[PDB]
């Protein structure tokens, strides 16, 4: 489910919403009348599901943050589905107290809680230890290697992942990561482990998590990052977050 | 976009930071969508 | 600052960066793999999420303008009784209205439907 | 014990709206960050000043950092921290001229809004909540 | 002992209840802070506010403006003596939530919370009037709140034409 | 079958704008040889309320408050930095122009700051209209004493604050913001040509601030705008709109108002440019023939208030005639009225006929004409900026007197 | 102009120097000014005038030298060490970034060109054995110690060796460009080195650790 949505079963639905079911029945012609709309109703003429689905669309209720608004959406068996960062139901009838539920009350624009201003719904439990398993990276010294040493490199992001996906690297194996952007790595602040400076002038510095290849003839940068799939997964979901909801907007 | 890349690992409080700074930067309709995606993200990976 | 050279058509000095923006290269560009990620954002609602914040930007009080929104949608009603209730949302076609009057393009009310149903008597199920 | 206690909160603070922009009040609360006697936790004496909105001009040399009736952001915080800052005045609940309601000014920004609390908003409810909810 | 008239009661109490609200907030942030508990100060400088902003006319303060033993608002007693010598003597009290939600403007508020027929006989001996500004008192009427959404209330030319 | 069926400005100027989340919206920056100016990209169709055209963040400005004391927002200059001293040593009146130069020329030092950007795209020291440019024999060509001795003040009073300020003991961080004062003069220029001043609300602090605002100074003025600037205060950016219900074709050029009820001398000081159709220009009558003020403005279509003197072209149909001129007219002729009493023909014709020989008589105080003075323009190929722009003032300004004595047959005529 | 060579190694002079005729040199806690005679390629060095200021200031002092100088002008290619400081300032206005990516530069070095050959030379090297040392925290210039580990000795094919630079810009080793390491080396080494020495230090006070074996 959305963070906005909840599922209400048919049995629960077409009570709450009985008066607007009706009313669909009437206006489009397939009841003569509140006698005859209700007759539908009670022998669950198939046409009526098709109304309580119309009706419910854009018609936000009231769950008792203990109270919030969600849109309702129709749900197949004969519980109510909530998302897991969430019984009375109350519909809003008048135009007014729509206007309330779904622009004061929805579930987005109170992500902040009024005593400090934390964030309300953040990742817990299940879903907070699979980005901590997803973002551990890869075991380092003593326990990467058995003695003491006296990778793949990734054009690009999507071929790494790929490679992760045929099977081809581990998702906690390192890899370099050839780096088109400027360098926004969250790192320690360290200088260099290793210069290595050829006599034709190009260098390479090697830090602990990226290297950098620079020239005192040229102007050129190269930036390698020393990552996995799994920080390149995370990077990946919240940019195409972002991205994907600034093009559908 | 102009995401920091974290590189180390994201526990409970990394994780809380980070949505702060999503909303102050972004609002709340986008790190309301970031939620839902980082949300399915970490149900996947467990 | 004027200058015509023989013919009588002005020249002149085309302004042009002539100096370098980093921000230009690592900005510009675009993520290939979201369609399926937009076409969800559409499905549930989520667009109207953003619009009704873009309104909130150019309002003072959010109570007055959840009170305008309830006024328009009386006048609305009242208006054309029967065009509301069902798949047009009084309440949903005031805050499209409202996008469009800044020069955005929504649809009517959000309305959108399922163009895949196969035929009459059939609804679409939700996995939970 | 904390559901009864939520109540009576609740119960003395009921009726405080924000009504006003400005109340208009001249006093604020000084605020200064080198008491003499104890080192004062930096990160609490910071977030005891974000969002209050500034009673009277601070001034580094000749030079104004922040206006009156100019709200407190981080930004601004860490300024008065590096610089010799000694006092701050800031509009608080205290310093309203009303125990009936409040103005936007002295109670300054919304937490869940980012912006200056708007009119009308029932914060003596949210403080009521917020003090209740946590026991 | 020290100052004369609405100086030695003005400049008292302002002492008294600033002292009062400085430990007031720091013993109640004490408590949740030692929890790890985070809230932000305006809202228990909110209800400090409450318990604070009274005063007692004093036994001696006795005049046809105030009687003796009544409780009055700080900032209307500090305004009526900078205007008056009347005897205004008055001394700052610290409310507890439950004395001070008793002590209110709506009747109705009272009679809802706590004592109900001690609060409603008084009132009804001297005709009490509710202008119901508060929130309760305006849901217990069944109206609408003054605050949110209710808040601030929420033919010539014709048959003159050319004959032609 | 579809088988049988100005220059656009940088590519670049948009996008160091654009990666920094400027955003246009229907309009185009196009560029000529009289400089920048924005277009409507596409037919803007209207709407019931005023269209987004730009939108503008803050943080892309410099911004100084109008008012003492000196505040910057945002903030770009360090605590104790010299600039500082020289900014607060200005007058908190007349120099706000120095003070936005001060900030300017330290913008364009600042490695991160956008100006560093944007400030390739501001206009040279040859290409500025602006007066403090124009060197002695551009304001000969003005023949305004009254305009040319408030140049030479203006002129005056920025090179003295140059080199009061920027001495030999100056610190080198003073030193390589103005190494000239025709690099000082530029900035002031362009901060007197490119100054908007608004009333803002930044977070609680509402105040005046005297701002540059990159692609909102690149809209002409017009004093018929179609379009208005707004400051959002929530997410802190300028909207550039166009007004509610104003349909805007497809190469329009969009225009706000820079100065409302100013002449075009006070255009001039300021901007360094005029216009024929100023509605608000003056010119000395002597008062002893009058015409009928509202015959005039009847004939002519213009109604409403004095103050806010409009022409009803839907009542006109093709009269390409009424413009601000003849509005500028309308106020600037003397009149009389009556309430009701109309106004007798013979009359009329008398102070009409009066009227154009003291409208004759300026005209010939002018060497040349409007028409000589036209043609002057198209002759030009080696001509300094600022001196085009004083033969257009005083083109202008014949222009408008010619208009006069049009308006004046036209209406003597139509009085039957 | 002025021989600032055996000058006081922190006093301040009267004069305010002309910038243009020197390399600025910009590290974190300091700018570096030495000498720049006249050149097409301005890569040439004068070390007899240098002086040294605090970060965006105009007021000079000669820095301290802890090596002999060269006294001709020499042919030097600049490169900088140091580090990135990516922060995540706080949010105060609208749209403040989520990040800022800095660098900061504690030391510089100047390689001399061989034999001073221009870049554009089709027999351009470095010449290794003679490097230049920039310190940003102690405002002083030295000359680096290298030690030369390639077989040849004072003539050899310089187009064969690597200099590493080791210990926060300290150690210099020349050595032969086939015995080059590769980079995940040179980080798995520093990785086995820090966590064998913790392990240790957290088996230690385990009582039965002088009886056990590392393995
Ligand atoms: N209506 C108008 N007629 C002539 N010049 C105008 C004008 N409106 C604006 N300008 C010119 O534009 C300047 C204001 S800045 C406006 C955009 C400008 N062309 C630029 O390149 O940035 C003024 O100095 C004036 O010279
Ligand atoms: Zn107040």
């Amino acid at each position: 489910l959305s963070l906005h949505r909840c599922g209400l079963p048919r049995e629960i639905a077409i009570e709450l919403f009985q008066t607007f079911v009706i009313r669909g029945l009437i206006r489009q012609h397939l009841a003569s009348n509140i006698g005859v709309a209700k007759s539908q109703i009670r022998e669950k003429k198939p046409i009526v599901w098709e109304i309580l689905q119309e009706v419910m669309q854009g018609h936000p209720v009231l769950l008792n943050l203990g109270i919030q608004s969600f849109q309702p959406i129709l749900v197949e068996g004969r519980t109510i589905c909530l998302h897991p960062l969430v019984m009375a139901v109350h519909v809003p009838l008048s135009l007014e107290a729509q206007a309330e539920a779904r622009l004061l009350m929805f579930s987005h624009m109170n992500l902040l809680s009024p005593a400090i201003g934390d964030p309300i719904s953040v990742p817990t439990q299940d879903m907070l230890i699979g980005l901590y398993v997803l973002t551990s990276g890869t075991r380092r010294g003593i326990c990467a290697n058995r003695y003491n040493p006296c990778e793949p490199f990734f054009c690009n992001s999507y071929d790494a992942i790929g490679a992760y996906r045929q099977k081809r690297i581990n998702l906690d194996s390192p890899l370099w990561l050839r780096w088109q952007l400027d360098q926004r790595v969250i790192a320690s602040k360290e200088v260099p482990i290793e210069v290595h400076y050829e006599s034709f002038g190009n260098y390479h510095e090697i830090y602990a998590h990226y290297l950098i290849v620079r020239s005192v003839k040229k102007e050129t940068l190269y930036i390698y990052i020393r990552t996995t799939v799994g920080h390149i997964s995370f990077y990946r979901e919240i940019e195409e977050a972002i991205q994907g909801f600034s093009q559908a907007c | 976009a102009n995401l920091v890349f974290h590189n180390k690992v994201i526990d409970g409080t990394a994780i809380k930071r980070l949505i702060s700074r999503l909303i102050d930067h972004f609002g709340m309709a986008y790190t309301s969508h970031i939620l839902d995606q980082v949300k399915t993200l970490g149900f996947q990976q467990a | 600052g004027i200058q015509r050279d023989d013919n009588g058509r002005r020249i002149w000095r085309r302004r042009t960066l002539t100096k370098k923006d980093d921000m230009l290269r690592y900005k510009l560009q675009r993520v290939p793999f979201v369609e399926e990620q937009v076409r969800k954002i559409k499905e549930v609602g989520k667009v109207m999420t953003m619009d009704i914040e873009r309104l909130l930007l150019s309002e003072d009080n959010r109570f007055e303008f959840v009170n305008s929104v309830a006024a328009e949608a009386t006048e609305y009603v009242e208006k054309n009784r029967d065009e509301y209730g069902g798949t047009k949302k009084a309440i949903f076609h005031v805050l499209s209205n409202r996008v469009n009057d800044l020069g955005f393009d929504r649809p009517e009310a959000y309305a959108e439907s399922d163009p895949y149903k196969p035929g009459p008597g059939y609804l679409k199920e939700y996995y939970t | 014990d904390a559901g009864y206690l939520t109540r009576r909160l609740v119960e003395v603070v009921q009726h405080i709206v924000v009504r006003r922009t400005d109340c208009g009040t001249i006093r604020g609360i000084s605020v200064s960050p080198r008491n003499k006697s104890r080192m004062m936790s930096e990160r609490i004496f910071i977030q005891t000043l974000i969002g209050r909105v500034l009673a009277d001009d601070i001034y580094i040399g000749s030079r104004c950092v922040a206006f009156r009736n100019q709200d407190l952001g981080i930004g601004l915080v860490n300024r008065f921290i590096t610089f010799g800052t000694q006092s701050i005045s800031i509009r608080t609940p205290f310093t309203c001229r009303s125990t009936s309601w409040i103005c936007r000014l002295c109670y300054g920004r919304s937490p869940t809004h980012g912006d200056l609390v708007e009119l009308g908003e029932a914060v003596g409810i949210i403080a009521g909540q917020s003090i209740g909810e946590p026991g | 002992r020290i100052l004369g008239i609405p100086w030695g009661f003005l400049i008292g109490a302002e002492l008294t209840i600033v002292q009062s609200r400085i430990s007031l907030v720091n013993k109640i942030q004490k408590v949740y802070r030692s929890q790890g508990v985070q809230i932000h100060n305006r809202h228990i400088e909110i209800i400090v506010r409450q318990i604070t902003s009274k005063v007692l006319v004093s036994e001696e303060g006795m005049s046809n403006v105030f009687l003796p033993g009544e409780l009055i608002g700080l900032l209307r007693a500090e305004r009526t003596g900078r205007a008056l010598e009347e005897a205004i003597c008055y001394r700052a009290v610290l409310l507890g939530i439950t004395r001070a939600s008793l002590n209110t403007q709506s009747f109705i508020s009272e009679a809802s919370f706590q004592e109900t027929a001690r609060v409603l006989a008084k009132a009804a001996l001297r005709g009490r009037i509710d202008w119901l500004k508060g929130l309760k008192e305006n849901v217990v009427l069944g109206g609408v709140i003054p605050a949110g959404t209710g808040f601030n209330k929420g033919d010539i030319l014709f048959y003159h034409r050319e004959f032609c | 079958f579809p088988l049988f069926q100005l220059e656009s400005a940088d590519p670049d100027f948009y996008k160091i704008g654009y990666v920094r989340r400027v955003r246009a919206y229907g309009v185009e920056f196009k560029e000529g040889p009289d400089g920048f100016g924005i277009y409507a990209s596409k037919d803007i169709e209207p709407r019931r309320r005023a269209r987004v055209i730009m939108e503008i963040p803050h943080e892309l400005m410099i911004t100084i408050r109008q008012k003492h004391p000196w505040m910057f927002f945002p903030d770009i200059v360090p605590i104790g930095h010299p600039i500082f001293d020289i900014i607060n040593s200005t007058d908190p009146e007349r120099d706000w122009d120095l003070r936005l130069a001060c900030l300017l020329l330290f913008s364009f030092d600042r490695e991160d700051h956008f100006w560093r950007l944007y400030g390739d795209f501001l206009p040279a020291a040859d290409e500025c209209s602006s007066l403090l440019l124009a060197t002695e024999e551009d304001l000969a060509e003005l023949q305004d004493p009254q305009l040319v001795s408030t140049i030479r003040q203006q002129q005056k009073r920025v090179l003295e604050f140059w080199e009061k300020n920027w001495h030999s003991g100056v610190p080198l961080k003073i030193k390589r913001l103005a190494e000239d004062a025709e690099r000082f003069i530029w900035a002031v220029s362009i901060a007197q040509t490119r100054c908007i001043s608004m009333k803002t609300r930044i977070g609680a602090l509402v105040q005046d601030l005297n701002m540059m605002i990159p692609y909102a100074d690149m809209l002409n003025h017009s004093f018929e705008p179609n379009c208005f600037l707004h400051w959002r205060p929530k997410d802190r950016i300028l909207e550039v709109m166009s007004n509610a219900g104003q349909a805007i074709k497809k190469g329009e050029e969009m225009t706000i108002n820079y100065m409302p009820g100013q002449k075009n001398n006070m255009l001039m000081e300021r901007y360094g440019f005029s216009t024929p159709v100023n509605p608000w220009d003056a010119i000395p009558f002597s008062g002893d023939s009058r015409i009928h003020l509202n015959s005039f403005l009847s004939v002519f279509n213009i109604f409403g208030l004095p103050e806010e003197y409009y022409h009803d072209s839907e009542l006109s149909g093709d009269d390409s005639f009424v413009d601000g001129a003849v509005i500028a007219a309308a106020r600037t002729l003397p009149t009389w009225s009556d309430i009701d009493l109309p106004p007798i023909p013979s009359a009329e014709r008398k102070a009409v006929k009066e009227l154009q020989d003291e409208c004759r008589k300026m005209l010939a105080e002018y060497p040349t004409t409007s028409e000589q003075d036209q043609k002057l323009l198209d002759s030009l190929s080696e001509a300094r900026t600022t001196f085009a722009t004083a033969v257009k003032y005083r083109m202008h300004r014949k222009m408008f007197i010619g208009k006069i004595i049009k308006a004046l047959d036209i209406y003597q005529e139509r009085l039957l | 102009f002025i021989s600032t060579q055996g000058w006081d190694s922190e006093m301040v002079v009267d004069y305010r120097i002309n910038e243009d005729e020197f390399h600025k040199i910009s590290l974190l806690d300091c700018d570096f000014f030495i000498r720049k005679p006249p050149d097409p390629d301005n890569d040439v060095y004068d070390f007899r005038e240098m002086y040294v200021t605090p970060p965006d200031t105009d007021i000079y002092s000669v820095p301290r030298v802890l090596a002999p100088m060269p006294q001709k002008y020499i042919r030097c290619a600049m490169s900088d060490y140091g580090c990135y400081d990516v922060t995540e300032p706080p949010i105060d206005a609208p749209r403040d970034p989520l990040y800022k990516s800095e660098r900061e530069i504690s030391k510089v070095f100047l390689t001399k060109h061989y034999r001073n050959r221009r870049l554009n030379d089709p027999e351009f090297v470095l010449d290794f054995e003679e490097i230049y040392v920039i310190d940003s925290k102690t405002k002083s210039i030295t000359r680096a110690r290298v030690l030369v580990t390639v077989p040849g000795g004072r003539k050899r094919d310089r187009k064969d060796d690597l200099l590493v630079i080791r210990d926060n810009g300290n150690s210099f080793k020349i050595i032969h460009v086939g015995e080059r390491d590769d980079p995940t080396t040179v980080i798995e080494r520093e990785e086995w080195t820090k966590t064998r020495e913790d392990m240790e230090k957290h088996l230690r006070k385990l009582r039965d650790f002088s009886v056990s074996n590392w393995f």
